[PDB]
């Protein structure tokens, strides 16, 4: 299929951000200026925000084999803006005391942002293996970027070993289901077959699939690469491996599922079942036991994964499954992002490969008491607790799961939250104690107001969640 | 043209069967090459002409020459790994391969069972597969453009020296 | 395929060319060997910086490997896409000339 | 058992050891004329003599170094250039590999030609030779990475990779002429790839480098010798058969004309040979990728707008 | 003449033998080399099903797949070579300093 130039306006955050990578790409070549540099890539996001906009106006298309637009598409594809923005934003007081060089993190961050566009507007196979690789390369990248320092090229390794791992049993698993039926796209993976649908090839091509996205999705038994990742990378690489890359990776995952007819088979459910009860019970008794917020922080990924899963599960069924996935995604987009921003402004600037990078909540409220409330607002906003967006997500997985009649996911849901708020508000009183022993740069208080308007933005949501359900529910993908 | 797929499959698993269990890397890499050589001979047998040709020209070509590059470059040898000889130990090697293994049935078992066709001729030109790259697939081509762009900048910011001199000693953290 | 009778010709006299190449290299190493009588350090990173553009450029330039088989059978719509292909290719070629990857200084 | 089918058959494996022969003795008749026409500025059984004594001769296998990749880097530099010649036509009915990748598989020959020089490196104990091994496998892959699109020029102005179809889309104009851009990249980049007297002893600006081709003896390195001269006839064939007329010419025959054509490109290399000094190691990486990579891309840009100008 | 499933079970052993391979080697360097191994596993896979069904897509997965398999093995050899900058020693179970 061509390309119309009809086609060529719902392109249009794809373009501006290749555009805007290939212009700091000659920025860097040109002067190697920071500032600069950063300012292009923040203006491109904010561009590519604008025309998202322009691309709401126009309709839903289908502009190749490999890319639908949609609703569904543009609410995870703005989602992927800004939290690369926030990413950007955190990341310039970071890389303010960095000694090597400091534009490239912007041009990986502007290239994952980009990837992750491709992954919500993903209608095929190839757009989805192309749009995790783009993910996952950059994420190389970020991770390793402070590889003077030990713990970063440990975790840059690691990612490195598992993901590729993950690439290739993916590829093998879209390689069976292509030998079973003769199509890549979403919709014709399971058109041949019609009580036959559990084929034994296309059922393990949908299993190896099912390894390779969940370790991104750090779904167990894939889940160990994730706290050691969360721990070694810098913390604004950690912000965005944290919200963008997994929502759009479950963004895609939900799109296959939703267009292939081999959602409604009874072993893959089943499946998924399994590992979403031992993702949520596992991720929520492995935090309890730890003192580091980023592990702690990863392991929270690994059960608010689960939770989505749980979430995914009733798709075919409750016909709100992905409503509640876009509130819940938005309400663990800004309280992950309010978390590791504050997380980010404590390890600002990165001071050399030799120092700890130890974050110490312990009595953060004695010198820095607005950051301290944002911290507790967001471990607020992840323990399923009111007035915050995230008992909003909360409300609508139970929701999801009780109207499938998914008891023993709906228990694990519960028991889950009640063990993870004992380490949730652990954490939220422990940055209120008394520390031992123991900032006016304008795009500092960038970084702080950044995380004052998602705090603002949890609470508001919270006690008034009609706006966010409002503007999810427009953007109904199509059915 | 069965026979020369049939004999390049079990090269191929020969070959890489002693890539995992050499000794030394550079024999591993020139099994392997071979391995590529015979996969390239599979993809040839089935028609794939511009698959095994991308095989050799690349993954045999260009894919290789860095793994034997980064083998001469920093001079391992396999040492003080190769002393030890831990994967010619059942306690080593029974576990994982029992559970590859086991990996191995249940996916041939999902194997079989399919309706088979069967290959056929009419193998598929490179202008067939230009056509569909630069068809339904120009997302595919930028973003796989900016994908090797993006491996270019990581690697090149890793794997940089900030170093002088064409020779350098295994310094413990550069100084 | 294996009943054309003159491609089939032509697929036995390559590989007769190959065989007939590999024995000949083998035997002459063989009258070399049975004849005459008998009587730590690294490298760089520089290299692996130029063999990854190599490899880097390698692939970019399959994609146009694979592209010029089908130049006119596509129209300008592929020219278009080649073209952005091409420019952000030289850009990242242009960024490698201006930090300073590209060039060996001795 | 005579059949017209296995005549036919058996015709068509002798022509392919006949082109194999003449190749193999033209490679060593250019060594021959590369011995005469420099001394200027029969005697050819001097050739047979320097055989003789290469084969009778005492082998060495140096005693740390490891037997297989030592003997199978000379194969790989005789071969991989020997059989990159199985693709070029010098008739139209003296044609070995009538393939659907035409060109293709010299991309393949032509990125196999490395690893000789690189187990050439590892086997040789050495580390000067090795770093000598390590420079000069540098050099050719940064000359080989636009040998591809200097060959996509003349593959976009015909259409296919199959050697028959350039000779067939050379019928009315020569490629020499539309792609001039195109004919000094894939020359330079041949000449470089070849490891000829420019691109030649990348070891010589430093002296912890040594060149790869020490410690060989005997039939080792005359194997490398001779596959570096069939590799540098075989790049003059694939030159004339894709940017001249591949045996096109008014009156004589048309093996005549391709070999008298490729003979010409080879007296051209002597004289590139006889006249341009030896460039050190800093503009050989500057040039070949700054000003050849760029170039050739802008030149496969320009085809591409002129073929897609003038589609009727 | 072939059949498909005599090609996936090619391509399932190649792609076991390099997950062996990942699996119990210490060397970092072998450990690239057996993902090499199950990339080049899962392309010929693509491959096969590819030309089962006479259709070119299977041919731009395997491109996609050795674009990937080029920039991911730069990625591997980069970081194989800082490590051995760093810490001297190949060995994938001495980088294990974060624990749970």
């Amino acid at each position: 299929m061509t390309i119309t130039p009809q086609n060529l306006i719902a392109l249009l955050p794809l373009l501006i951000v290749g555009l805007t990578v290939v212009v700091v790409m000659l920025s860097i070549a040109w002067r190697r200026n920071h500032f600069l540099n950063a300012t292009l890539s923040v203006i491109g996001l904010n561009a590519a925000l604008v025309s998202l906009w322009f691309v709401g106006q126009a309709g839903a298309m289908d502009v190749t084999p490999l890319m639908r637009v949609d609703g569904f598409a543009m609410l995870y594809t703005g989602l992927v803006l800004l939290a690369s923005l926030a990413t950007c934003t955190f990341a310039y007081p970071w890389l303010e005391g960095y000694n090597d060089n400091k534009d490239e993190f912007y041009l990986l961050v502007l290239i994952a942002a980009l990837g992750g566009i491709l992954l919500a507007n993903a209608n095929h196979l190839a757009s989805l293996f192309l749009g995790i690789e783009l993910i996952s390369l950059p994420l190389f990248g970020l991770v390793g970027y402070a590889f003077r320092q030990k713990r970063s090229l440990e975790a840059s390794i690691k990612y490195t070993i598992l993901s590729a791992a993950a690439s290739s049993f993916l590829l093998f698993g879209m390689a069976l289901v292509y030998a079973q039926s003769g199509d890549l796209s979403f919709v014709a993976l399971g058109k041949n077959l019609g009580g036959m649908l559990n084929e034994p090839l296309l059922l393990a091509g949908f299993g190896l699939m099912i390894v390779g996205l969940g370790f991104k999705l750090s779904l167990v038994p894939f889940h160990l690469w994730t706290p050691d990742v969360y721990q070694g990378a810098p913390a604004p690489v950690s912000t965005f491996l944290a919200t963008a890359s997994k929502i759009a990776i479950f963004g895609v995952v939900m799109r296959l599922f939703l267009y292939a007819p081999v959602g409604d088979s009874e072993a893959i459910r089943v499946v998924l079942a399994i590992i979403a009860f031992a993702s949520i019970i596992f991720g929520n008794l492995m935090a309890l036991s730890q003192t580091n917020i980023k592990r702690l922080l990863g392991y929270s990924s690994i059960s608010h994964l689960g939770y989505l899963l749980v979430a995914l599960i009733a798709l075919q069924t409750g016909e709100m499954s992905m409503e509640a996935v876009g509130v819940y995604l938005a309400g663990y987009l800004f309280s992950s992002l309010g978390a590791f921003g504050v997380v980010s402004l404590m390890s600002s600037p990165y001071r050399g490969p030799d120092a700890d990078s130890l974050f110490s909540y312990r009595g953060l409220f004695w010198h820095r008491p607005i950051l301290a409330a944002v911290m507790t607002v967001m471990m607020l906003s992840l323990a399923g607790i009111p007035m915050t967006l995230g008992f909003i997500g909360k409300f609508y997985v139970l929701a999801v799961g009780v109207q499938a009649h998914l008891w023993w996911l709906v228990g694990a849901v519960v028991v889950g939250s009640a063990i993870g708020l004992y380490y949730y508000l652990r954490v939220a009183v422990s940055l209120y104690l008394h520390a031992p022993e123991q900032p006016s740069n304008w795009q500092y208080s960038a970084g702080g107001i950044v995380v004052l308007i998602s705090a603002l933005l949890v609470l508001v949501l919270g006690v008034w969640p009609q706006p966010l359900i409002s503007i999810v529910r427009l953007a109904m993908p199509l059915m | 043209m069965e026979f020369a797929f049939y004999i390049c499959g079990l090269i191929a698993i020969l070959a890489t069967l002693r890539v995992i269990t050499h000794t030394n890397p550079v024999h591993a890499l020139l099994y392997l090459i071979i391995s590529l050589l015979a996969i390239s001979g599979v993809f040839f047998s089935l028609g794939a002409y511009f698959a095994g040709a991308l095989e050799i020209i690349v993954y045999a070509g260009a894919i290789m020459v860095l793994f034997v590059f980064v083998v001469m470059m920093l001079n391992l040898g396999g040492s003080e790994i190769e002393q030890e000889r831990q994967w010619l130990k059942p306690q080593v090697w029974i576990g994982p391969a029992i559970l590859s293994a086991i990996m191995l049935v249940v996916i041939v078992y999902a194997i079989l069972g399919v309706n088979d066709q069967g290959i056929d001729g009419t193998p598929i030109s490179a202008k067939a597969v230009g056509i569909t790259l630069f068809g339904p697939y120009v997302l595919a081509v930028e973003l796989a453009s900016m994908l090797l762009l993006a491996g270019l900048v990581v690697a090149f910011h890793v794997g940089r020296e900030e170093r002088a001199g064409e020779v350098l000693s295994n310094r413990k953290d550069d100084s | 395929m294996s009943t054309s009778t003159e491609v089939i010709a032509h697929h036995w006299a390559f590989a007769i060319f190959l065989i007939v190449a590999i024995g000949l290299c083998c035997l002459m190493l063989v009258g070399g060997w049975f004849l005459g009588g008998r009587a730590r350090l690294r490298l760089s990173a520089k290299f692996y910086l130029v063999a990854m553009f190599f490899v880097i450029f390698d692939v970019e330039a399959l994609y146009l490997f694979a592209w010029s088989t089908s130049i006119r059978e596509s129209g300008w719509v592929g020219f278009v896409e080649a073209a952005i292909f091409i420019f952000v290719l030289l850009a990242g070629l242009v960024y490698l000339v201006r930090i300073g990857a590209l060039d060996w200084t001795p | 058992w005579i059949s017209p089918e296995l005549i036919e058959i058996l015709l068509t494996i002798l022509k392919a050891v006949v082109i194999l022969l003449v190749v193999v003795t033209c490679g060593a008749f250019m060594s021959f004329g590369e011995r005469r026409l420099l001394g200027l500025f029969g005697g050819s059984l001097q050739l047979v003599a320097d055989m003789i004594k290469m084969f009778f001769k005492e082998d060495w296998i140096p005693k740390f170094s490891d037997r297989v990749i030592f003997t199978l880097a000379p194969m790989i530099a005789f071969t991989s250039l020997l059989l990159a010649f199985a693709i070029v036509p010098v008739s139209p009915g003296w044609v070995v590999a009538d393939l659907n990748i035409g060109i293709l598989f010299f991309l393949m020959m032509a990125g196999l030609a490395v690893y000789a020089v690189l187990f050439a490196g590892w086997s040789s104990n050495n580390k000067y030779s090795l770093l000598g091994a390590m420079r000069a496998s540098a050099q050719t892959l940064s000359y080989e990475v636009f040998l591809g699109l200097s060959l996509m020029g003349v593959v976009a102005q015909a259409g296919s990779f199959n050697m028959t179809d350039i000779v067939n889309s050379q019928a009315h104009v020569w490629n020499v002429i539309p792609q001039f851009f195109g004919f000094i990249t894939f020359a330079i980049a041949g000449v470089a790839v070849c490891h000829r007297h420019p691109f030649d002893q990348p070891e010589a600006e430093q002296e912890l480098a040594d060149g790869y081709h020490i410690e060989y003896s005997g039939m080792k390195f005359g194997l490398f010798f001779v596959g570096e001269y069939i590799g540098i006839v075989t790049i003059s064939a694939l030159m004339v058969t894709l940017f001249f007329g591949g045996w096109q010419g008014p009156l004589l025959p048309p093996f005549i004309w391709f070999a008298l054509k490729t003979a010409f490109f080879m007296m051209m290399f002597i004289l590139i040979r006889a006249s341009l000094p030896r460039p050190r190691y800093d503009q050989v990486m500057s040039f070949g990728w700054k000003i050849c990579l760029p170039l050739t891309l802008i030149n496969l840009l320009v085809t591409a707008a002129v073929i897609l100008w003038q589609a009727q | 003449m072939i059949p498909l499933q005599h090609g996936l079970i090619l391509a399932a052993i190649l792609f076991v033998l390099g997950l062996t391979g990942l699996v119990i080697r210490r060397n970092l360097l072998f450990m690239l080399i057996g993902l090499e191994i199950m990339i080049n596993a899962s392309a010929l896979a693509f491959v096969v099903a590819g030309s089962y069904w006479g259709q070119t897509d299977g041919q731009v997965m395997y491109i996609l797949a050795i674009s990937l398999a080029a920039a991911e093995a730069s990625i591997g050899l980069a970081l194989l070579l800082q490590l051995h900058r760093r810490r001297q020693n190949l060995n994938i179970d001495s980088v294990s300093e974060m624990r749970g």
